[PDB]
RNA sequence: GUACGUGAAAUUGCUGAAAGGGAAGCAUUGGAAAUCAGUCUUAC
RNA sequence: GUAGAGAUUCUGACGUGCAAAUCGAUCUUCAAAUUUGGGUAUAGGGGCGAAAGACUAAUCGAACCAUCUAGUAGCUGGUUCC
RNA sequence: CAGAUCUUGGUGGAAGUAGCAAAUAUUCAAAUGAGAACUUUGAAGACUGAAGUGGGGAAAGGUUCCAUGUGAACAGCAGUU
RNA sequence: GAAGUCGGCAAAAUGGAUCCGUAACUUCGGGAUAAGGAUUGGCUCUAAGGGU
RNA sequence: UGUGGAACGGGGUAUUGUAAGCAGUAGAGUCGAUCUGCUGAGAUUAAGCCUUUGUUCCCAAGAUUUGU
RNA sequence: AAAACUUUCAGCAACGGAUCUCUUGGCUCUCGCAUCGAUGAAGAACGCAGCGAAAUGCGAUACGUAAUGUGAAUUG
């Protein structure tokens, strides 16, 4: 249930052809959909630092790949919310496989 | 909740713009209790309200 | 105020009313026609599905320009929508009717939506400004809604008489 | 029940019934279905 | 050539407009017959006019208001039960 | 009274339709709350770019100023503002 | 490359600065930025042009 | 519950034109445009490219309507 | 070709405010009377109550003072 994993997302393929003025908002939405499909949780909280890194190169230029850390955390106030917390990971090259964090 | 009055007071007391006013986001309840200029000065003294530094406009490239 | 239908006999029913609700009368009518006749529990499941875009409310009378969808096929229609404001009002009234049945001592397992009606409420009116210094109406069409939940749902001639006797009795 | 006497029509929703192959309405005649009165029973 | 003052073209946008005259591009002028605030003067068969019958409160080949006035009608329309 | 582009008021079909497309643009977390695309705070991304979307005044308005409070109604979505 | 069209309408093309060059005509003032040519970055350098 | 699906990674294919870093008995000159080597490198590559003895993950479900 | 939809009819419920009944109002007629102001009128402005915005009333003696009459209220 509660599990933490690193993924690489191909934002280049998911943003191909997207209007320049919606690129970064679309990237955030693709992060949320990416997290929902992987961890099967409808509630997804994006870390403000991850939002900062997505918007790092402006609204029009989003990095071609992002290294994400997805954590299916149980809850804080509710009993069985079972939401995904998504944050950024600083690595030399995001071109690497999915890993399971201890 | 609403801290618009506190921000206008803080800008006036700190002698800067509301763009330069920073409130500790973890002290909203105590900042909201602060409703006068004495209270805002006490917040600034306690460090819960800070005037942020100006944005960077270096003349290094211009001098070079 | 008295309801439209002969039911609302309080021995075996419940009812709930809403007046002057600020939501579109046409959307409310389509929702009411869709939910009319299904069980109260299944009505709740359907309404949450509409709120979540898993099912759609068929638009049968006020369907002008309504787009097509695949979620109308279980009602045998092409035009269907997801009016969330109207469904939210209907959800609140159905919860109120269920509460009334609870206090009245009915059976929640067997309750069905026996009657639901939407009527046009008086229009509140507003102004919109047109070209060439013209002003016209920006009317609002509220709805009165009422719901009732309930349980379950020769002489013969002389010749004819003689013929009948001589044929049946004699044999 | 103050959106307050009575509460019409236009128009509207619900219910029941019915009708419908590019209008509808009407007139005439009968069928079907629903509905109903008179008459009678008595008086001499 | 900028601000500012204008308004040539697209006979573009819009044309139940953002707008009862606007927007975009293009264009004319930009130190003087220049642009303009406030004060003040000129009022309807009058004013004012580098003159278009222009303008004079979205009203101009005679402003607007109220009265005479329910003006007049060989003209159009309507004119109610069996 | 069925007519007069009749009068006044009311209400329809059109129709859940035309439409809500100028002025580059928002996003994440938290708070509040029944309810948050829109309120507030922090973070980020932007714009006006000193002939400003800045700071003031005159004409005009008149209390719109300020704090507190908020069922509606109004802010052509929403609204705790 | 105007064959389009009533018509080059719209669009394109040109465009700053430096140097060279500049016709008819003229009221001698202009025309004129006529027309036509060339040149333009970065970097390392010197050469002059002022004050006590 | 499969030569299953997905998310990535690897390979191929393609586009561009040899990335950043460091090194040089290269560089007009009085630090320095630039050049050379590593370096057909690096970046990008399905978003409607191909392929994968790869890696991790997901799936034996809800609703709804139907009888000769 | 059953449902939907459309139309018709009826019941109920809406929308709307007709109708009926009322009426401290209006209109018309008749009768009677003659009385504004520099001794500040008609009109206007701003105020006045324990809690009032308007209407009504009043003027810093401000929803009134005196005097006369009535006789126990005013009223949210």
């Amino acid at each position: 249930q509660v599990v933490t994993r690193d993924y690489t997302i191909h934002m280049h393929k998911r943003l191909y052809g997207v209007s320049f003025k919606k690129r970064a908002p679309r990237a955030i939405k693709e992060i949320v959909a990416f997290a929902q499909k992987h961890m099967q949780t409808k509630e997804v909280r994006v870390d403000p630092s991850l939002n900062k890194e997505v918007w790092k190169r402006g609204i029009r230029n989003v990095p071609h790949r992002l290294r994400l850390r997805l954590s299916r955390k149980r809850s804080d106030e509710d009993d069985k919310a079972l939401y995904t917390y998504v944050q950024a990971v600083d690595v030399a090259n995001p071109k690497m496989e999915t890993t399971v964090v201890e | 909740a609403n801290l618009r009055t506190q921000k206008r007071l803080a800008a006036s007391v700190l002698k800067c713009g509301k763009r330069k006013v920073w409130m500790d986001p973890n002290e909203i309840s105590e900042i909201s209790n602060a409703n006068s200029r004495q209270n805002v000065r006490k917040l600034i003294k306690d460090g819960l309200v800070i005037r942020k530094p100006n944005l960077m406009h270096s003349r290094f490239r211009i001098r070079k | 105020v008295r309801y439209s239908a002969s039911p609302a006999l309080e021995t075996k029913c419940a009812k709930a009313r809403g007046a002057y609700l600020r939501t579109h009368f046409k959307n409310s009518r389509e929702v009411a026609f869709t939910i009319n006749g299904m069980s109260l529990k299944k009505a709740f499941i359907f309404l949450d599905n509409v709120k979540e875009h898993k099912q759609a409310v068929p638009f049968r009378r006020f369907n002008g320009g309504v787009g097509r969808t695949a979620q109308g096929k279980e009602f045998g229609v092409t035009q269907a929508r997801w009016p969330v404001k109207s469904v939210k009002f209907f959800y609140d009234l159905l919860k109120n009717a269920e509460a009334n049945a609870e206090a009245k001592g009915l059976d929640m397992d067997k309750l069905i939506i026996k009657h639901v009606q939407v009527n046009a409420a008086p229009k509140q009116r507003r102004r919109t400004y047109r070209a060439h210094g013209r002003v016209t109406a920006y009317l609002s069409s509220p709805s009165h809604i009422e719901i009732i939940v309930a349980e379950e749902e020769s002489r013969v001639s002389l010749k004819q008489g003689a013929k009948a006797r001589n044929l049946a009795a004699r044999k």
